[PDB]
C-alpha cells in the first residue's frame, strides 16, 4: 500500500541538530515531490517546504532556509531532513507528505507545483528542551 | 493579502448539515484549486477533497465541496461522531509561489 | 528531438484554474499547458535551449522598443498537445517610460468569445445599475405626488399608500 | 429601523461563463494504427533480410 | 489583378472550415444582439432624460444629484436651473 | 448661449467583435511526413527493379 513511515519521538537541546527520516512504500520514491510540514502541539499546520526525490532540489520557507540539510537514499527510498540551530519554538510534530505532482513527465522533468498532499506520514514529535 | 482565513470553530447536531467556509484572495483560491484536509485529534492529517469538489477514494459521500470565486465551502452531512476533527483548507498562491493553509475549523460536535 | 516550429510575439498568457493559456493572435491559436513548468536545466532540452534563448533575445531586441522590459526568466512549458513552449514575460516600465493543430485554434475561438461576452454583458450590467440608481431617485421624487401608484408599480400589485 | 426600505432594483446578476480546457482527445492510439494493417513493411523487410543472411 | 492556380494540396480534415463558420456565425449573432440592445438603451435613456427634465421643475437638487452621483444644491428659476452651494 | 447642459446619456458603447481569419496551421510538412518512415516503399521497389 502507498504509505510513508517516519522516525520515532526525539528530544534535542537548543543549538543542536535533529534528523527526521521519511521512508516511502507502495510507490516509486523518485516520482512525486515530498512536502515537509510542521504543526505545533496546540496550533495549526505550518508549511516548511518541498523536496524533489528524483533531482535532489529543495526549497523551504525563509525561516527554515539555511538551517535545513536535505539528503536522500534511493536504495532505501528514504528522505532525510536535518534541522540545525534549534530554538525553543521548534518543539512540534513534523509531517512528510507525498504530493500528487510528478517529478518528471513522459519526457521531461517538471518543477514544483502544489497538487494536494494525498498521502501523509505518521508524524514525528520533536521536542527542544534544556 | 496573500493569506487564507477560515472560521476558528463550528458546531452542529447529528444528522444535520454543517458548512465550513474558506475565504481567500484574488490569487490562490481565486485562480487555483482548493484542497481540503481532515485531521482527527491525536492522529496525522488526511486528505478529504483533492480538487474543488472531487472526493478521493474511500472518503465517505457525506462530504461535498463547492468553489465560488474567492471563497470555498465544505458541506458535511450526517455529522456522525467520527466527523469531530480539524478541517484545513489549502491552496497554492502564485504571488508567494507557495501552498497556503488556513487556521482550522474545529468541529465540536 | 525538438525542432523550431514557430515564434510568436505579443503572446497573452492567462492563468486558468488548472492550466496556463498561451493565446497567440498571430497563430490564431491558444496552447494549454499544465501549471508546473518543465525544468529548464534538463538533459533533453540541451539541443534547443541555446537556440530558443537566442531567439527570445533577438525577438525582444527587434520587436519591442525601449518602452517594454523583460520579466521573469525563460520558462519551459509542455503543452497538452506535445509542443514545447519557451516563455519570457514582457512588461511596460513604470516612471521610466498532434499533427493537426485545429484544436489549438479551437481553444483560441472559445477564449476569444468567452472573454468578449464576459466583458460585453458586464458592461451592460454596470450600465443597468447606474440607470436603476437614477430611476430610484425618480421614484422618490415621484413618490411625493402619488405614493400608491409608485408602490404598485414597484411591487407589481395594487398597494394603497398616502404621503 | 422601524421603517422599511423599498428595494427598487431589478436584479441583473449574470453569472460569467466559466473557463473550459479542451481535452486533446485521441481515439486510436499509435499502437492500434500500426496494428490496423495486414501487411507490415518492417516485418516483410526483416524477413527478406533474414532470407538473404541465411 | 487576376492570379493563377498555384497547385497546393487540399487539406483532408476540413474541420477548419467548420471552425471558421462557427466563429463567423457566433460573432454575427453577438454583434447584432448587442447593437439591438444599444439602440433600445439609447431610446430609453432619451425618455429618461425627458423625465429628468420634467421632474427638474419640482426638485432640481435631487434630480441633479442623482444624475451626477454627488450632493448638488440647485434652485428652480424658470426654464433654466441655477446651481449653488 | 452660456448655460451648461446636463449630460445624462449613460454611454453603452460595446465595441463589436473584430473579425478573425483563422490560419491553416501546418505542423509537419509533407516532406517530414514522408521522411519519418525508416522503410520507404518507393526506394525498396526501385532497388528491386
Ligand atoms: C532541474 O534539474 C537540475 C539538474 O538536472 C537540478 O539542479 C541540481 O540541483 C541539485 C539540488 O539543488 C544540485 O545538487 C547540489 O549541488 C550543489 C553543488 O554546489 C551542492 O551544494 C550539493 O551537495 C548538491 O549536490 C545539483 O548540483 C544541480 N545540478 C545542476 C546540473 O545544476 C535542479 O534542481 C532541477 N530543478 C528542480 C528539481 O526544481
Ligand atoms: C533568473 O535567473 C537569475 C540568474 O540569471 C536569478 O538571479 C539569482 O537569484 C538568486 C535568488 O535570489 C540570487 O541568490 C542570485 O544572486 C541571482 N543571480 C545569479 C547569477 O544566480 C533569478 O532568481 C532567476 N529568477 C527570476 C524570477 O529572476
Ligand atoms: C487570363 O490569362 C489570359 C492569357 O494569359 C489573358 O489574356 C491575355 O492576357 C495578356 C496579358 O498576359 C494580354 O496582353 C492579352 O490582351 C490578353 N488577351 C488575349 C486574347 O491574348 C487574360 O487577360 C487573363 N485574364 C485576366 C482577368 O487577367
Ligand atoms: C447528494 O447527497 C448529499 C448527501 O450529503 C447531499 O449533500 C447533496 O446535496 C446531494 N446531491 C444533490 C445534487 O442533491
Ligand atoms: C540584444 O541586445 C543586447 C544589448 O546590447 C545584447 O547584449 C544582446 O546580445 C542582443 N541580443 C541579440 C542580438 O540576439
Ligand atoms: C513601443 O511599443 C509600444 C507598443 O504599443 C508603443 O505603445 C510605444 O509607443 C512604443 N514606443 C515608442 C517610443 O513609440
Amino acid at each position: 500500500q502507498v504509505q510513508l513511515v517516519q522516525s520515532g519521538a526525539e528530544v534535542k537541546n537548543p543549538g543542536a541538530s535533529v534528523k527526521v527520516s521519511c521512508k516511502a512504500s507502495g510507490y516509486t520514491f523518485t516520482d512525486y515531490y515530498i512536502h515537509w510540514v510542521r504543526q505545533a502541539p496546540g496550533q495549526g499546520l505550518e508549511w516548511m517546504g518541498w523536496f524533489n526525490p528524483n533531482s535532489g532540489g529543495t526549497n523551504f520557507v525563509q525561516n527554515f532556509q539555511g538551517r535545513v540539510t536535505m539528503t536522500r537514499d534511493t536504495s532505501i527510498s528514504t528522505a532525510y531532513m536535518e534541522l540545525s540551530r534549534l530554538r525553543s519554538d521548534d518543539t512540534a510534530m513534523y509531517y512528510c507528505a507525498k504530493d500528487s505532482a510528478k517529478t518528471a513527465s513522459a519526457y521531461y522533468g517538471l518543477n514544483f507545483f502544489y497538487y494536494g498532499m494525498d498521502v501523509w506520514g505518521q508524524g514525528t514529535t520533536v521536542t527542544v528542551s534544556s | 493579502q496573500s493569506v487564507l482565513s477560515q472560521p476558528p470553530s463550528a458546531s452542529g447536531t447529528p444528522g444535520q448539515r454543517v458548512t465550513i467556509s474558506c475565504s481567500g484572495s484574488s490569487s490562490n483560491i481565486g485562480k487555483n484549486y482548493v484542497y481540503w484536509y481532515q485531521q482527527v485529534p491525536g492522529t496525522a492529517p488526511k486528505l478529504l477533497m483533492f480538487k474543488n469538489n472531487q472526493r478521493p477514494s474511500g472518503v465517505p459521500d457525506r462530504f461535498s465541496g463547492s468553489k465560488s470565486g474567492t471563497s470555498a465551502s465544505l458541506a458535511i452531512s450526517g455529522l456522525r461522531s467520527e466527523d469531530e476533527a480539524d478541517y484545513y483548507c489549502s491552496a497554492w498562491d502564485g504571488s508567494l509561489s507557495r501552498p497556503l493553509f488556513g487556521g482550522g475549523t474545529k468541529v465540536t460536535v | 528531438q525538438l525542432t523550431f516550429w514557430e515564434a510568436s510575439e505579443r503572446t497573452i498568457r492567462s492563468e486558468a484554474e488548472d492550466s496556463y493559456h498561451f493565446s497567440s493572435a498571430k497563430m490564431t491559436a491558444t496552447f494549454l499547458s499544465k501549471k508546473q513548468e518543465v525544468n529548464m536545466s534538463d538533459s533533453a532540452l540541451d539541443c534547443v535551449r541555446d537556440e530558443a534563448i537566442n531567439k527570445l533575445q533577438q525577438i525582444f531586441n527587434t520587436s519591442y522598443n525601449q518602452t517594454y522590459e523583460k520579466y521573469g526568466n525563460v520558462s519551459v512549458f509542455e503543452t497538452t498537445g506535445g509542443l514545447v513552449v519557451f516563455w519570457q514575460g514582457i512588461k511596460q516600465k513604470s516612471l521610466v517610460e498532434v499533427h493537426n493543430l485545429v484544436y489549438a485554434q479551437l481553444q483560441f475561438t472559445y477564449d476569444t468569445l468567452r472573454g468578449y461576452i464576459n466583458r460585453a454583458l458586464a458592461q451592460i450590467a454596470e450600465a443597468w445599475c447606474v440607470d436603476q440608481r437614477r430611476t430610484l431617485e425618480v421614484f422618490k421624487e415621484l413618490s411625493k405626488i402619488n405614493p400608491s401608484a409608485i408602490l404598485s408599480a414597484i411591487y407589481n400589485k395594487p398597494i394603497a399608500a398616502r404621503f | 429601523s422601524s421603517i422599511s426600505t423599498v428595494d427598487s432594483m431589478i436584479a441583473l446578476d449574470i453569472d460569467p461563463l466559466e473557463n473550459t480546457d479542451f481535452r486533446v482527445l485521441e481515439l486510436y492510439s499509435q499502437k492500434e494504427l500500426r496494428s490496423s494493417n495486414v501487411f507490415d513493411l518492417e516485418e516483410i523487410m526483416r524477413e527478406f533480410n533474414s532470407y538473404k543472411q541465411r | 489583378n487576376a492570379t493563377h492556380l498555384s497547385n497546393m494540396e487540399s487539406v483532408h480534415n476540413l474541420v477548419y472550415a467548420q471552425l471558421q463558420f462557427t466563429y463567423d456565425t457566433l460573432r454575427g449573432y453577438i454583434n447584432r444582439a448587442l447593437a439591438q440592445i444599444a439602440e433600445a438603451w439609447c431610446v430609453d435613456q432619451r425618455r429618461t432624460l425627458e423625465v429628468f427634465k420634467e421632474l427638474s421643475k419640482i426638485n432640481p437638487s435631487a434630480i441633479l444629484s442623482a444624475i451626477y452621483n454627488k450632493p448638488i444644491a440647485a434652485r428652480f428659476m424658470g426654464d433654466v436651473l441655477g446651481l449653488a452651494s
